[PDB]
């Protein structure tokens, strides 16, 4: 019972609960999802400050 | 501070009387003596004073008993550091010969040894170290100090020593024969280091005692023959 | 003053504290190989600095965590004599130089921080290098209660301090001012520092700094700011040997004639190293419109320039009877200005390092070069005297050349060497003086005998190793500096104490004061020889210490050291002198079984 | 009067212990009972009127009353009032206030290698501390805990978090480099050092924002002086220790594990990469000939703990990834 | 717009900084001349 | 001193402050915290010395407040605010 | 472009005021020191 620190112990204290939603069910991929501009626009909005 | 005072005049003399009847005085006392212990500002005044009090009194409370003087035991470190004055009474009353024998360590041989260096002349302190030498199993454990370093005070004096020797002759000086003699005295026969320091010190001796017994003290000639 | 918020006091600065109250002064460290403070009583205060007080200047820094480099210190210094290796010790030695290293970094990386009252201090020396701290033991030898004053290198050891104030004006964690009378203490010893009111067997001017219960309000006192340092540019704690390109120096020697000479030494090349110590050394100061001697000039300085081995500045007589050598200078008449030499003026503000022309206080004088002599000196071969005149040129431009502060600090070094040893040589051989000071002139010399080689020693006695490392600067340094002669007179004055031979009464009754130092002082002599001829050009005078040696001491390495190296031009001297015939004489006058020696001189 | 009364209360949450319309006792039951008095501000005002030497080192004994095992409620109980009024900064540098001092004395304790040897009554103390800590922020996984690693107190008085780490840097010498962290490794230290190791590990697990910067950020170095138990093995070879050894090991990338545990940040594996050599690979392929070296143990990782001579090559292994 | 707007902008406040400088050279010079002055 | 004038419009009742830490040059804001003193138009140093009047026949302890232009980093003393609560009452 | 300009500009722009409060300041002292007159 002092299982496997959470991320891990997260999917423990789903299975009790039935309710599915923890497989990546479509919107996954772990593919790119480039967020380094996000972060280029934050530091670029800087210069107006 | 009146209240005070005579409390430690009090102790004093109820040391002597503990004293005279040694085992019922430290039983009797283990409590208050203890109390004391755990007891022991800087100037001249009724603390001062107090403490000198306190010291002498420890020294023949402490005296009496040697079950009772492993009694206190602990918290002695705190008048090694301390190099002068008050402390010495206090080493020379923790003594008896077997005792001494069955417990001391090395981290009080530099505490003295060190205090060889500083913490004032210490003139009480060579016979403060002596009896702690106190036996060649404690002449073993006299040879570490004597293996570490060269503090003695003007000791080997040779031509330059018998120029000093003549000024003591003159007219302190004694007390630094006597500590030479003790260091001598603490020297022996065999050991490794036993038998190097005989060796090195009477040669010195030897060429120079043989010279300062020729122009010749007489306190002198009593340590000489050590 | 144009300031918004500044003029506090920060880390990485460097300063000077004085003295105030019951003794009034400022600190210094008389002596460089010495340990001891001083606190002159009357010759500084705050309007007023004397000459020689650019060593009471002191340098602030951030901590230093002495604990791991203390530990390897600990284990080296010995008693334990068992439980260490390579595996323990060395392990521990790159364990300890890279973690000491990156103190130099975080000094590097504090240039300045407002400094509140409770901190660390960790205060600096300059021209030592060699900071100070106290011990918690009760070494304090004149008044006797619980302090001590050493300068240190490694240092870490109770050097942390944390200041206060004297009066309630401000608080623990505000920020200090210039002449804030703060109080300093350590943060492990408990007693604050204190300015005793004893003297000693030095020069009458002496005092030293005791620790006790009671106070000192010490005022510091600031004359340069941060953020400009060596930094390819001149401050007023400089040191400068201005050399020209005619010939690249000027002389300044202190003649018996009252007039003072620029002899030329027959050429100047290259502005180098080669060159004599005492005649090119002046300082670089600025005015700062202040009565405290100031620094960082940057343009329209009004500065002037002081000598080193003596104290005296400029002067000049600008068409009458240059090198005027004046003591005190707070006239119109030794203060200059100048040029701007290509670096254009309008507002240019920024002090260059390259190159300099000159012109005086208030006249506005132009310092050139002439070509007549003096004539003084009855036909020296070359020589040309310094004349100034308003003519106007861009001839006669010299350089502000930088000089390293390693090698101001060996000359000191060399400087205080004479200054120590050239006195107490006479007296031991004439008299007594304590025999710790035998102790004392043991590691005095003992220091000496790595210095001279550039690298600190691993074992005792083991010179022979490190005697392929040769720098011509050292020796040159040591060759000018009388170090050398002060030795051999000293080796001299045991020789007259046997006399009031050499062997018996001196090495064969006492055996420890006198064989152990012409160990030192012959392997000082052996380390000379090896790199250049000038210094061979001293055996036309220590050859009769050699003729005379018969302890078997440690001396007749020197006779292979004045032969081992094939001298052809130097025997031409050295054998020129004739005396083999005294020399292997002696040899023949050794008429003991032991004959070897002479057979080495016949093979030389 | 009050040290018997307090030291009643941790008797009356022992439990598991005498045994050989009457209420039945249930350990969760006991905590709930304790829950229902709630009665954690006899805690949560006795460390904040700490004065007893005994009482504070004595109140924390009661501490894993409410704590050890349960603490559901009890979790949920410290964190309302330990958010409720005035006196966290009171509190949290009273804690605060044994870390220093600990700290200190540490500093001052042994110095190198060249009836026994008694520990510090301060580092005694402790141990009692980094358990109560450990237990207050585990809770299977502790949201709000983690959030009180920090507290708006203004002041804020500690980042115990990070003020974790340098009680935790400083047990190992926190200087030496390397080999002398067997030089430090203390064979009846070890002990202190094992439950001061995993209550870091505890600090980390789940959330990535507050063990994220306490990670190698913190300034305190010793990030690899952390993963320096993963760069060798102890020098003394004690039997005792050869478990130990492997408990610290077993205790070691438990930690590293904590170390990355939310991917996709560059800097924060570079602090585990910047210290750390490409080579220990070959370290970790050292542990599979240290668990090829392994002898006849039919050893599987599942259900309370062991440590494998294999499995830490195996926890070492997750590093890979 | 910016560019332009900071080159002569820019320009301008660089030029003015020089007349002051004069001026405060002077004040220096004017303490010297006084040291000179017998 | 503490002349006790009623009428104050000549120079002899104004007085000039001191920076001591806000340095200036332009600084021209009043802080709170500490001051020092310097009379009008002559500029002299308001101190602390250790005299009494001795008009008083041995009070037990007692110091007389005189002035003097030697300039020193002593005698500050502090701008207290006031609660109007407190003069109001 | 922009920041560099601003920094070299801002930082001359701010420089100067400096000037002008010296001479400011020493006004409202010549009427202490009109006072002061006796």
């Amino acid at each position: 019972s002092t299982e496997y620190t959470g991320p891990e112990s997260y999917v423990a204290e789903m299975i009790r609960e039935r309710n599915l939603d923890w497989f990546p069910r479509m919107r996954a991929m772990s593919l790119v999802s480039s967020d380094s501009e996000g972060e280029q626009n934050e530091l670029r909005n800087l210069q107006e400050k | 501070s009146y209240n005070y005072r005579v409390v430690k005049e009090i102790l004093i003399r109820l040391s002597k009387l503990c004293v005279q009847e040694s085992a019922s005085v430290r039983k009797s006392r283990k409590q208050q003596q203890r109390l004391l212990r755990n007891m022991g500002k800087a100037e001249d005044t009724k603390m001062q004073e107090i403490m000198r009090l306190a010291h002498e009194f420890l020294q023949n409370f402490c005296a009496g008993n040697q079950q009772n003087q492993a009694l206190l035991h602990k918290h002695i470190n705190l008048f090694l550091n301390p190099g002068i004055l008050e402390a010495v009474t206090m080493q020379h009353i923790f003594m008896n010969n077997f005792q001494l024998c069955s417990e001391i360590n090395e981290r009080v041989v530099q505490h003295f040894v060190h205090c060889i260096e500083t913490h004032g002349r210490n003139v009480q302190y060579i016979k403060f170290l002596q009896t702690i030498v106190k036996i060649k199993k404690c002449q073993d454990m006299v040879m570490a100090e004597l293996v570490n370093s060269g503090e003695d005070v003007l000791v080997f004096y040779n031509d330059r020593a018998s120029f000093q020797t003549l000024i003591q002759m003159m007219r302190l000086f004694m007390y630094h024969i006597h500590l030479v003699e003790l260091l001598a005295v603490c020297t022996e026969g065999k050991n490794v280091y036993t038998e190097i320091k005989c060796n090195s010190l009477l040669p010195l001796d030897d060429i120079v005692r043989v010279v300062t017994h020729e122009d010749c003290i007489p306190e002198v000639k009593i340590a000489y023959i050590n | 003053m144009s300031d918004k918020m500044s003029s506090f006091l920060h880390i990485g600065d460097i300063c000077s504290l004085y003295a105030e109250g019951s003794t009034n002064g400022f600190i210094s460290t008389l002596g460089l190989v010495d340990d001891r403070c001083v606190v002159q009583p009357e010759a500084g205060d705050l309007n007023n600095p004397p000459k020689k007080f650019r060593d009471c200047l002191f340098k602030l820094c951030p901590m230093n965590r002495y604990s791991a480099q203390k530990q390897f210190w600990k284990a080296a210094k010995p008693g334990a004599n068992s439980t260490t290796d390579a595996v323990l010790l060395n392990k521990l030695h790159h364990a300890a130089d890279l973690e000491k290293k990156q103190n130099e970094t975080e000094n590097r990386k504090l240039l300045g921080t407002v400094i509140q009252y409770g901190n660390v201090i960790q205060l600096l020396h300059l021209k030592s290098n060699k900071y100070l701290t106290v011990n918690k033991r009760l070494p304090a030898l004149l008044e006797k209660n619980a302090m001590r004053v050493t300068l240190d290198e490694a240092g870490n050891e109770g050097s942390w301090f944390y200041i206060q104030p004297f009066y309630k004006l401000r608080s623990i964690g505000d920020s200090v001012v210039i002449g804030d009378k703060v109080v300093l203490n350590p943060v492990n010893a408990g007693q604050p520092l204190h300015a005793s009111s004893h003297q000693l067997v030095d020069n009458p001017g002496c005092n030293e700094v005791n620790s006790v219960n009671c106070n000192t309000s010490w005022k510091i006192v600031l004359f340069m700011k941060w953020s400009d340092n060596k930094d390819d540019i001149l401050k007023g704690g400089d040191v400068v040997r201005l050399f020209h390109a005619e010939q690249e120096k000027f002389l300044t020697c202190d003649e018996h004639r009252k007039k003072q000479h620029v002899f030329l030494r027959t050429t100047g090349r290259q502005s180098a190293t080669s060159a004599t110590s005492s005649k090119a050394l002046w300082e670089v100061e600025v005015v700062q419109h202040d009565p405290c001697r100031g620094g960082a000039g940057y343009w329209n300085s009004l500065f002037r320039f002081k000598h080193l081995a003596t104290g005296h500045y400029l002067a000049a007589e600008v068409d009458p009877d240059s090198l005027v050598s004046v003591p005190e200078g707070n006239d119109i008449s030794s203060i200059f200005e100048l040029d701007p030499t290509t670096l254009r003026g309008g507002d240019s503000l920024v002090p260059r390092n390259s190159y300099v022309r000159l012109r005086h206080l208030c006249t506005n004088t132009w310092v050139h070069s002439t070509n007549i002599p003096i004539d003084k000196e009855e036909e020296k071969p070359v020589m040309l005297k310094i004349g100034t005149s308003p003519l106007k040129e861009d001839k006669e431009a010299f350089a502000i050349v930088p000089v390293s502060p390693a090698e101001v600090r060996d000359l000191d070094f060399a400087n205080d060497a004479s200054k120590v040893l050239g006195s107490i040589a006479g007296k031991l051989e004439k008299g007594t003086i304590t025999q710790n000071e035998r102790r004392s002139v043991t590691k005095l010399l003992e220091d000496l005998v790595y210095f001279v080689t550039g690298g600190t020693n691993s074992g005792q006695d083991v010179l022979e190793v490190v005697f392929s490392k040769p720098n011509r600067e050292r020796q040159k340094l040591m060759r000018e500096q009388n170090i050398l002669k002060q030795i051999f007179k000293l080796l001299q004055a045991p020789f007259t104490d046997c006399g009031d031979l050499r062997l018996e009464e001196l090495g064969d009754q006492r055996h420890a004061p006198f064989r152990h130092i012409c160990r030192l002082c012959y392997r000082v002599l052996r380390h000379s020889q090896q790199d250049y001829r000038k210094n061979q050009e001293y055996i036309a005078k220590q050859f009769g210490f050699m003729q005379k040696q018969i302890g078997y001491d440690v001396l007749a390495e020197d006779t292979i050291t004045a032969l081992l190296h094939n001298n052809r031009k130097l025997l031409e001297k050295h054998i020129t002198a004739a005396e083999i015939d005294t020399f292997v004489s002696l040899v023949r006058k050794n008429r003991e079984p032991r004959f070897l020696d002479y057979l080495s001189d016949l093979c030389v | 009067l009050c040290i018997k009364v307090l030291q009643t209360l941790r008797e009356m949450m022992t439990k598991d212990r005498g045994y050989g319309s009457r209420g039945e006792m249930s350990l969760a039951e006991v905590q709930c009972h304790l829950d229902k008095e709630g009665a954690s501000n006899l805690v949560i005002d006795l460390i904040m009127n700490a004065s007893s030497d005994r009482v504070f080192h004595e109140s924390i004994l009661l501490a894993i009353a409410l704590l050890e095992g349960g603490n559901t409620t009890i979790q949920h109980s410290f964190f309302c009032r330990l958010t409720e009024d005035k006196k966290s900064e009171k509190f949290f540098k009273v804690f605060y206030d044994r870390m220093k001092v600990a700290q200190q004395e540490i500093k001052a304790t042994v110095t190198v290698n060249t009836d026994d040897l008694e520990m510090s009554a301060v580092i005694t103390i402790m141990q009692p501390i980094l358990r109560f800590l450990q237990l207050l922020c585990e809770n299977h996984n502790r949201d709000l805990q983690n959030f009180l690693r920090c507290q708006n107190n203004k002041t804020n008085y500690n980042l115990v978090c990070e003020t974790l780490q340098f009680l935790d840097c400083i047990c190992g010498s926190t200087t030496g480099g390397l080999g002398l962290l067997g030089l430090y490794i203390n064979e009846k230290n070890v002990a202190l050092i094992n439950q001061t190791l995993e209550s870091l590990t505890e600090y980390c697990q789940g959330p990535c924002h507050e063990n994220q910067n306490c990670i190698a950020t913190h300034e305190s170095n010793g990030i690899d002086i952390i993963t320096a138990l993963i760069l060798n093995d102890i020098n003394p070879l004690g039997k005792k220790r050869m478990d130990l050894v492997l408990e610290l090991k077993n205790n070691a990338s438990k930690l590293l594990l904590a170390i990355m545990e939310s991917r996709h940040d560059s800097e924060n594996a570079e602090r585990i990469l910047y210290n750390m050599r490409p080579k220990e690979l070959v370290e970790v392929i050292k542990k599979a000939y240290m668990q090829g070296e392994v002898e006849f143990e039919d050893g599987e990782n599942g259900e309370d703990g062991a440590a494998s001579p294999r499995n830490v090559g195996h926890n070492i292994y997750i590093l890979a990834h | 717009l910016e560019s332009t707007m900071k080159l002569v902008t820019n320009l301008s406040g660089q030029l003015s900084e020089l007349k002051d400088q004069m001026t405060e050279q002077r004040k220096q010079k004017q303490r010297i001349g006084l040291l000179g002055h017998p």
